[PDB]
């Protein structure tokens, strides 16, 4: 693919998911979605495979419906109200069919079965604005329409794909899927507080969008997309494994570590109003994201897996393509629980 | 090959004492461990175990025990004195304290 | 409502099924879907008709716009995956589980 | 109290900032300053606590501990430099920095006056003994270790975080002092009841109760032998002090509440003292013991007397120093013979005599011998618990004994009858050993001298 | 301003470079062949640039400076142990054969690079597309396992798909008694070892497999012992030839500025090289890896960056 | 030495550096100025000094 | 979301002119040290990825990075004290519109509260 | 003597397709070093 092409592609994937979030009519964010959908099916084949070919037709159809349904939810909103403004939209049919749309294009569960799927068959730099970027568009629309969001299904949906992510996740030994179930648990704890306060989604959304980003970018570095591939990776750049190990913690959510600071404050947020139970089960369910995340850096950087001959050759070369703001955004990732009250600056 | 790593063959003890009779097992090299044993003996025995013990054991008597003798035996010798119980069975005075008004 | 609006609302529901089953092919797929947007057309532009919105006439239009684009992709995909498999059969989609 | 604080922070980059053979000398030289200075928390008020700010203030139970954990961490880097002599400069430096994180945590944790702040760090005291455990041990079973020493502790203390958000949302404020000044009963409710569990289960689990310390023998058995020392020392009071800090809201349920956790923690520590006797391995014994210990510490704290707390601080205190000591002891023997198992080096007596003169002392002060501050604080608790009920006494008396046989036990086994005839690589202690050896007992000898600095607030 | 994504966007193309001239030509042969001779006669006369046999060593001439390093850091193989015991039980011969065609492949990579990049054509000895010809003789007498050989063709597979193959291939046909002949004669001491039945399954390999098969893709220039030294008539044929049968006329823009993405960056392509498949005689233990990375790491001018290493002279680091 | 080119020469790329350079510069005079400014706005809000 | 939605709110201000009224934070305040010393974590890292002399390699990569780091973590200080001021100032007036719905109760002593013990035995 | 490290059989275990094969797992293949399949030979 050509350079300009692609280059004008990802700006057309941008352009749709701004018109989504800064446009007050429904038919404008429509549009906004159909644009991002249409320029970003061909960014999934610019590596050409029949594997890519099908992740982007599984991807294709899954959107396609999922907009089809936001249409239909539009119009039978507009049929009870001449209203096109993105409002609270008073109908439940209609809002119980936007939110099942939405869903479906967040990957949140059960519809979160294209999820794993489409980010084995995607190249990681094509996985990474999969899970990254085509989140913001669907909880932008979610956040907008919050406060009519019926709880029971939104909180039930939240806690299938925490579930969901956190049994996924342990067994899968390719890293491409460990990732796309870790993104659906991470989706369903944003979209838990969603209808409490949209404050606490948006500040787990840009912590799991760094912890995401440096993750991918560490893959990218170590070019292993399989567990044995990446335990490799200690004997030709020890320093990357080590910060591996030290983002995969992160996004454990151990404490002190930065992946800590969304799961608290979301508790805390859904402590203030008596909910108590599902708090608890998000936690004890994370743990099972932890165990995995923990499997990983076993393998990665912890213990010292055999290694090839050929390796030796490795160890002449460097790395040519340098990623700039990987420090920054392992820093981010790691370091930033001191300033939590900081988030008062995202309301 | 009949085997399946090319690994290396598992080292035999390395003893501090073949190169050196008189190690004190803290280094390889004799001068920096030698000076290691030095500051270990200087700064756990002499300085730290010592010296605090001392400090610990001339604190100043903050904890109010000294006082608290004088206190009780100025107010033994009064209460003895003028006749009163050595201990009154009420902390505070009934006076100040408002019990409901009735239990029907 | 009268019952063209619910006649209406039930071919709307009735290709969301359709494109749901998946029997074997995936242009029948790509069919439902445009039936799909043929319903929603009809119905936005009976109700944009019916309550006398002058200005919402051309929201139908560029429905049917994006529609085409959908279309488009879809077909584009389809002939990739024949070429891989000499037969858009939706069973040859299965290189990659969960 | 940042005089104590900002010199292990900057103990970090010393160390990192040391030469390739001058690494140790700096660590153990510093960190003995830094525990001399930190000597002087000890002159506590009778009244009330040192309030140094609005985040860090320290209470007679802070102290000791705080003294024991600055005390700890030149004796774990004396250990530590014998089986990394072959490592390379960045792992030792990382493996000091592991260390030194660890001590500064648990300084942070152990004056922090807030309840989530105490709870943040003592969770981010799990990242660096994971790491030692899992990277320095010598087994294959570390891995496995590792993971119960996480999970048992993370379980156990994920619901304590929403307990304590779930007060911040009731009462208004975590502080401990105004906590314990508005304290407020807690009526019988269901309710309540869990708040109540919630708001123990962790500490019982960080302690460990008797059904859940499967993850104890573990840990200390493939952990490096400075892992098992702040593991058995420092890492298990945790529970205590969270326990002995946060009881004072649970009242009046505690009375009720406590009858199963003492049930388990009498009936354990009677069967962890069994299982020592029948015990092939040499550090699995000791963990045990320190498991019948701290199960008294439990009895103690949940009884919920002023005798009881000053015995359970004086058994914690000398406990961790004397779990320490016997670790190390063993970690002399693993280092000559490259084997865990008790009987493969016997009469060590023989070759080894000022190892077997330690190896007695430790022996003596593990079970209680007086005037010991060990004899002190299982003579306080038994105290307080036979005014608790008269028949506890049967099961603690039955206690006493089986520790002395174990304790004596071992100390025949590894010690006297004959040498093994085949062993013939039992080189002579070191300095190091020795002077390890002494710096762990001398302590406990002056604490004894002088009780009341270790007696905890109640005093 | 090093090549990228930007400067083929404004400005630098590949196929304006290209002056009918390129002509990746690789001369094949069996052992102890005048192919050597006659490649350098051809690059000089053809005004190409010569590529040495990837030996052992080839990637530490790259690197660094041009001295080789020891045998423990680079390589952990010697063709001497190969000659003398070729049936040892500790792998030498396979691990050998996958070092080999890793250096050839590091080779290709550099050789497509330039080519790319200035338009003068290279002259290979050998290159990775008859590289199996060594394999299929070990495999045949029973030096190596048929494991070995399917590791080896993963890797094959796996690598050399990507790139293009040479515009011209030129063939040095000699007798197997003639090797012998000139091995005898030629005096090192390990080459006297070299059965004839290694030679004859060689050139049996060569002829049966990597000829027709390259000739459906280039053209084949067959010779003999006697035709190998005028080197003008070779060239004469080379320069009077068709190259309109192979994919080298079927290049746009975009495929030669993904190959010319692919062929720098040398981590890219030795990536499929180390693939996680555990062969004893590849496969080396923890204990073992990390001494030898630590010894290489101290050496000299290894230590970091090759422009961040004091120990060789560089200055104004603090400023880099 | 380095029988390549070493894209990182014997003297760093002055360009850059003085980019820099100024611009670290550059970014904390602004600092300062904007802090000096604040305060006395904030002096002159609330009617203080 | 309760302060997305308020009176008189210019949408992408980040910084409105209401917040000129508050002291600015110092610039040795802790929290503006952090940012410095996360900016100097971040050079380190960048160092270490690169292959290059971890503490010296690029001093004036790392003065920029500390740079940045400050000049961001001062404006977001400066926009969080406003948002905090903001709730705090809000709270206030709404207590004091609404003085029925927060009364003031009396103030009883202990001497007159009757809490029941709990004897610990 | 030495620390133990992973071996050849302990790595064998993370080299499926999945972890914990089942019966019905027990087929799966782990996907190629790169992500492209063989051609298919489709006759058409
Ligand atoms: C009451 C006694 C008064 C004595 C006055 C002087 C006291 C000095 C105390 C010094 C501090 C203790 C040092 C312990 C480490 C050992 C050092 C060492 O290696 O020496 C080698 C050195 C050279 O020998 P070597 O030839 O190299 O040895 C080769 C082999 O190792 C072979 O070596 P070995 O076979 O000689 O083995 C060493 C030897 C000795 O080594 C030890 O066992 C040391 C450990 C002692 C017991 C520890 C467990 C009990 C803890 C009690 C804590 C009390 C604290 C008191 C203050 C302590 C301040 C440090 O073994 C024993 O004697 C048997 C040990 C069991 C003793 C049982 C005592 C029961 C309690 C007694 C009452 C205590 C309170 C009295 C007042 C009560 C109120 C009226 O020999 C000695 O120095 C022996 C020391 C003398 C024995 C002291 C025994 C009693 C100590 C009680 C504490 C001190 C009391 C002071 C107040 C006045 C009383
Ligand atoms: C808060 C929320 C934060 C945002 C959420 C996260 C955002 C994630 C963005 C995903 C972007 C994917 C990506 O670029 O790869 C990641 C990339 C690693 O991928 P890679 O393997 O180096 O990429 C290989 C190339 O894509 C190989 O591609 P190529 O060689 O075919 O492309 C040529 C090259 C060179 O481009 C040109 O030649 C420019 C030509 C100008 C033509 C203008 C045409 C205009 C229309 C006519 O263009 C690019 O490399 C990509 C340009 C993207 C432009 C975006 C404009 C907006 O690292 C990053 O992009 C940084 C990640 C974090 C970004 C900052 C996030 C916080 C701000
Ligand atoms: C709360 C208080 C503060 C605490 C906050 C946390 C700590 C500080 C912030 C952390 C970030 C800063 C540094 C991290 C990046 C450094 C990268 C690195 O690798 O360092 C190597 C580097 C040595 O490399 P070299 O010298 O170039 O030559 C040797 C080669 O590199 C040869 O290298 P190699 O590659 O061949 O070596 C192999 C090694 C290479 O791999 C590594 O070295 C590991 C790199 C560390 C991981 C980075 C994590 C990112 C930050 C997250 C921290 C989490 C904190 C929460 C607690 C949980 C901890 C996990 O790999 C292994 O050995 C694998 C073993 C597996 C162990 C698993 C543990 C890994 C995670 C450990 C993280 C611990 C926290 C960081 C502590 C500092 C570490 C440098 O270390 C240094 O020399 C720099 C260290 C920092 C310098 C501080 C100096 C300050 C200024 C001096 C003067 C002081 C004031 C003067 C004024 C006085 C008034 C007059
Ligand atoms: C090898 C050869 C062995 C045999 C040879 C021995 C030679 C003779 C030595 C034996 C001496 C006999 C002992 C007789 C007792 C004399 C000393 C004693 O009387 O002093 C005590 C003093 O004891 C000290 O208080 C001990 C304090 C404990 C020191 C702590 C350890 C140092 C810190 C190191 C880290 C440890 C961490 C522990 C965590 C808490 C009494 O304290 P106290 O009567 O009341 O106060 C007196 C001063 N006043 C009245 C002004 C107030
Ligand atoms: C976890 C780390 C995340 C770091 C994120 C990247 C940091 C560097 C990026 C540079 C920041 C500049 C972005 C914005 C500056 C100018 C744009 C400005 O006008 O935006 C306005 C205000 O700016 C943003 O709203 C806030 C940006 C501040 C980001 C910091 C939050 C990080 C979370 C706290 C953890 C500590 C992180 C420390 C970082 C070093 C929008 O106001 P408004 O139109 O009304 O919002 C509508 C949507 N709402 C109401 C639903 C929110
Ligand atoms: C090593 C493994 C150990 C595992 C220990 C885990 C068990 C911990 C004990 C239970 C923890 C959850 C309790 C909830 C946290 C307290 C919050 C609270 O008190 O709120 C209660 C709510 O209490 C609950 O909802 C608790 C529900 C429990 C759900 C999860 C059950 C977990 C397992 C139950 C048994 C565990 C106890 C024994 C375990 C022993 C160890 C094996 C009050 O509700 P309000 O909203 O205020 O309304 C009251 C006025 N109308
Ligand atoms: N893949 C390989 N396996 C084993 N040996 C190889 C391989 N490739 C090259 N060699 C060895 O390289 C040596 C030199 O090659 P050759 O062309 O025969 O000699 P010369 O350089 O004098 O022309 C030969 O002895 C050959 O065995």
């Amino acid at each position: 693919m050509n350079p300009i092409i692609y280059t004008t592609l990802i700006m057309t994937v941008m352009s749709g998911t701004m018109l989504v979030m800064i446009s007050s009519h429904w038919l404008l964010i429509w549009i906004g979605f159909e644009m991002n959908l249409l320029a970003m099916i061909p960014v999934l084949m610019k590596n050409f495979n029949p594997r890519a070919t099908e992740a982007a037709t599984k991807y294709f159809l899954t959107q396609a419906t999922a907009s089809m349904m936001l249409m239909m939810a539009i119009i039978i909103n507009l049929l009870y109200s001449g209203q096109w403004t993105i409002t609270k939209m008073f109908n439940p049919v209609a809002m119980t069919m936007m939110t099942m749309a939405l869903a479906m294009k967040l990957g949140l569960s059960p519809f979160h079965f294209w999820v794993p799927e489409v980010t084995q068959g995607i190249s990681l730099q094509a996985g990474l604005l999969l899970l990254t970027w085509q989140k913001l568009a669907p909880l932008s629309v979610l956040c907008q329409i919050s406060q009519s969001i019926n709880p029971n299904l939104m909180l039930t949906m939240a806690m299938l794909s925490i579930l969901i992510g956190g049994w996924g996740g342990l067994n899968q030994t390719q890293l491409r899927k460990i990732m796309a179930y870790s993104s659906i648990a991470h989706m369903g704890w944003m979209t838990a507080v969603l209808p409490y306060n949209t404050t606490m989604t948006i500040l787990n959304l840009l912590i799991y969008i760094t912890m995401t980003l440096a993750m991918f970018m560490l893959l990218i570095h170590s070019s292993a997309t399989t567990t044995l591939s990446l335990s490799h990776t200690w004997n030709k750049m020890p320093v990357i494994t080590s910060l591996m190990m030290v983002t995969l913690l992160s996004m454990g959510g151990l404490p002190p570590l930065s992946g800590f600071m969304p799961k608290w404050m979301i508790i805390q947020e859904m402590t203030k109003n008596e909910s108590i139970i599902m708090p608890t089960l998000m936690a004890m369910t994370a743990l099972l994201n932890l165990y995995f995340y923990m499997r990983l850096a076993y393998s990665s950087s912890l213990t010292m897996f055999p290694s090839t001959n050929n390796m030796k050759m490795k160890w002449q070369f460097e790395h040519t393509k340098q990623m700039k703001l990987l420090p920054t955004m392992i820093v981010l990732s790691t370091l930033v629980l001191p300033m939590t009250p900081a988030l008062s600056s995202l309301n | 090959p009949t085997i399946r790593l090319q690994e290396d063959p598992d080292p035999e003890d390395e003893n501090l004492y073949e190169k050196n009779p008189d190690s004190h097992g803290y280094d390889k090299d004799p001068i920096v461990d030698l000076w290691n044993m030095r500051v270990v003996f200087f700064f756990g025995f002499s300085i730290v175990l010592v010296l605090g013990s001392t400090f610990v054991a001339y604190l100043p008597d903050y904890r109010m025990q000294e006082w608290a003798r004088r206190e009780a035996e100025r107010l033994v010798k009064y209460r003895e004195a003028n006749g009163l119980p050595l201990m009154e069975s009420n902390c505070f005075d009934p006076n100040k304290i408002q019990l409901p008004e009735d239990e029907d | 409502m009268p019952l063209v609006y619910m006649n209406i609302i039930m071919a709307f529901a009735i290709a969301l099924a359709g494109l749901l089953m998946y029997r074997s092919h995936l242009m029948s797929s790509l069919l439902c879907l445009e039936g799909m947007m043929l319903s929603l057309f009809i119905m936005s532009t009976l109700i944009i008709l019916n309550t006398h919105f002058t200005l919402a006439n051309m929201m139908p239009i560029i429905l049917l716009v994006f529609a085409a684009c959908e279309a488009a992709l879809g077909l584009s995909l389809l002939v990739m995956v024949s070429n891989t498999y000499g037969t858009d059969y939706v069973q040859n989609l299965n290189l990659l589980q969960c | 109290m940042l005089k104590i604080i900002i010199p292990t922070t900057m103990l970090l980059p010393m160390t990192w900032m040391s030469k390739h053979n001058m690494i140790w000398i700096n660590a153990t030289v510093h960190s003995l300053l830094i525990s001399l200075i930190s000597l002087s928390l000890l002159n506590q008020l009778g009244e009330n606590s040192l309030n140094f700010s609005l985040t860090f203030f320290s209470d007679s139970l802070s102290a000791p501990l705080l003294v024991l954990t600055t005390w700890l961490l030149p004796l774990m880097l004396m250990a530590s430099q014998s089986h990394l002599s072959k490592e390379t400069t960045t792992r030792k430096k990382l493996y000091i920095t592991m260390l030194i994180l660890l001590q500064l945590f648990l300084i942070m944790t152990f004056t922090a006056t807030e309840l989530i702040l105490f709870y943040i760090l003592f969770e981010a005291t799990l990242v660096p003994t994971l790491i030692i455990i899992t990277r320095w041990g010598n087994q294959t079973e570390r891995l496995n270790a590792g993971l119960y020493f996480l999970f048992y502790t993370l379980a156990g203390s994920l619901p304590l975080l929403v307990a304590l958000v779930y007060i911040q949302n009731t009462t208004g404020s975590l502080n401990f002092l105004i906590i314990h000044y508005w304290s407020h009963p807690l009526s019988n409710s269901w309710s309540n009841i869990f708040m109540w569990l919630a708001c123990i289960m962790a500490f019982m689990v960080k302690m460990p109760l008797y059904g859940l310390h499967l993850w104890l023998p573990k840990a200390h058995v493939e952990a490096p032998i400075a892992g098992s020392m702040v593991l058995a020392a420092v890492l298990l009071k945790l529970g205590g002090y969270g326990m002995m800090r946060i009881t004072t809201i649970l009242n009046p349920l505690t009375n009720y509440m406590a009858y199963p956790f003492l049930m388990l923690s009498m009936w354990g520590m009677i069967m962890t003292s069994s299982i020592c006797l029948r015990q092939t391995d040499l550090k699995s014994l000791i963990a045990y013991s320190s498991v019948s210990h701290m199960a008294l510490v439990i009895v103690a704290i949940m009884i919920q007397t002023p005798w009881s707390f000053m015995g359970a601080t004086a058994l914690m205190i000398a406990h961790g120093l004397t779990s320490s000591m016997l670790f190390c002891l063993a970690n002399t023997n693993y280092e000559r013979v490259h084997s865990r198992t008790m009987i493969l080096a016997r009469g060590l007596q023989t070759l080894l005599p000022l190892m077997a003169t330690w190896w007695l002392v430790a022996s003596l002060t593990n079970l209680a011998l007086p005037p010991s501050i060990n004899l002190i604080g299982e003579l306080f608790i038994i105290t307080a618990s036979f005014s608790w009920s008269n028949i506890t006494i049967i099961l603690m008396g039955m206690n006493m004994m089986i520790t002395a046989l174990y304790s004596l036990y071992m100390l025949i086994t590894t010690q006297r009858g004959k040498y093994t005839h085949h062993i013939n690589n039992i080189k002579p202690s070191f300095t190091r050993e020795n002077a390890l050896m002494a710096l762990h007992i001398l302590p406990l000898l002056l604490l004894t001298l002088n009780p009341k600095m270790i007696l905890g607030p109640l005093y | 301003l090093q090549y990228g994504p930007l400067a083929f966007v404004l400005g630098e193309r590949t196929t304006r470079k290209l002056t009918e001239t390129s002509k990746v030509i690789t001369v094949d042969g069996n052992i102890c062949s005048g192919k050597g001779r006659l490649a350098r006669e051809i690059a000089e006369k053809l005004g190409l640039r010569h590529f040495p046999e990837a030996g052992i060593h080839y990637a530490d001439s790259t690197t660094g400076d041009g001295k080789p390093l020891d045998v423990q850091l680079s390589g952990n193989c010697s063709l001497e142990k190969f000659y003398d015991d070729p049936k040892s039980n500790d792998g030498n011969s396979y691990r050998l054969q996958s070092w080999l065609y890793a250096s050839r492949l590091l080779q290709y990579a550099d050789a497509l690079e330039h080519l790319l990049s200035t338009g003068q054509g290279v002259v290979l000895e050998r290159s990775i597309y008859s590289d199996f010809v060594f394999l299929e003789a070990m495999y045949r007498q029973g030096f190596i396992r048929k494991q070995c050989v399917e590791h080896y063709n993963e890797v094959k597979k796996v690598t050399a798909c990507e790139y293009l193959p040479p515009h011209v291939v030129v063939y040095v046909d000699v007798p197997v008694p003639e090797i012998q002949s000139r091995i005898q004669k030629k005096g090192n001491p390990h080459e006297m070892k070299i059965t004839a039945a290694y030679l004859q399954d060689i050139e049996n390999a060569y002829k049966k497999t990597f000829l027709p098969e390259m000739s459906e893709k280039c053209e084949v220039l067959q010779y003999s012992a006697r035709e190998a030294e005028d080197a003008e008539k070779v060239v004469e044929d080379i320069e009077y030839l068709k190259c309109d049968k192979g994919p080298w006329p079927d290049q746009d823009d975009r495929t030669f500025h993904r190959l010319r993405m692919l062929v720098q960056n040398k981590l890219e392509v030795l990536n499929y090289t180390t693939i996680p498949v555990y062969l004893p005689e590849i496969t080396i233990g923890a204990h073992q890896s990390d001494r030898v990375f630590q010894k290489f790491t101290e050496l000299p001018g290894r230590k970091y960056s090759p422009g961040y290493n004091e120990d060789v002279g560089d200055k104004w680091i603090w400023l880099k | 030495k380095f029988y390549i080119r070493e894209p990182p020469h014997g003297s760093p790329d002055w360009l850059k550096v003085g980019l820099t350079l100024g611009t670290s510069v550059f970014l904390w005079i602004y600092l300062i100025k904007q802090h000096k400014e604040d305060v006395l706005e904030y002096k002159r809000r609330n009617g203080l000094e | 979301t309760m302060m997305s939605g308020r009176p008189g709110r210019v949408p992408l201000q980040f910084l409105p002119n209401e917040a000129r009224s508050l002291p600015p934070p110092k610039l040795t305040d802790p929290r503006l040290v952090y940012m410095g010393f996360l900016g100097y974590c971040s050079g380190l890292i960048d160092n270490a990825i690169r292959r290059r002399p971890v503490v010296s390699a690029g001093l004036h990569r790392q003065l920029l990075y500390v740079t940045s780091f400050v000049f961001f973590g001062y404006y977001l200080l400066k926009r969080q004290d406003y948002m905090y001021a903001l709730r705090d100032h809000d709270m206030f007036a709404y207590v004091k519109s609404h003085p029925e719905d927060f009364p003031e109760k009396d103030k009883k002593t202990y001497g007159e509260i009757l809490e029941e013990f709990h004897p610990v035995r | 003597a030495r620390q133990w490290q992973p071996d050849v059989e302990w790595a064998e275990q993370f080299g499926g397709a999945v972890m914990y094969p089942t019966k019905e797992t027990a087929h799966w293949k782990p996907p190629p070093w790169n992500d492209v399949d063989p051609p298919k030979d489709t006759l058409v």
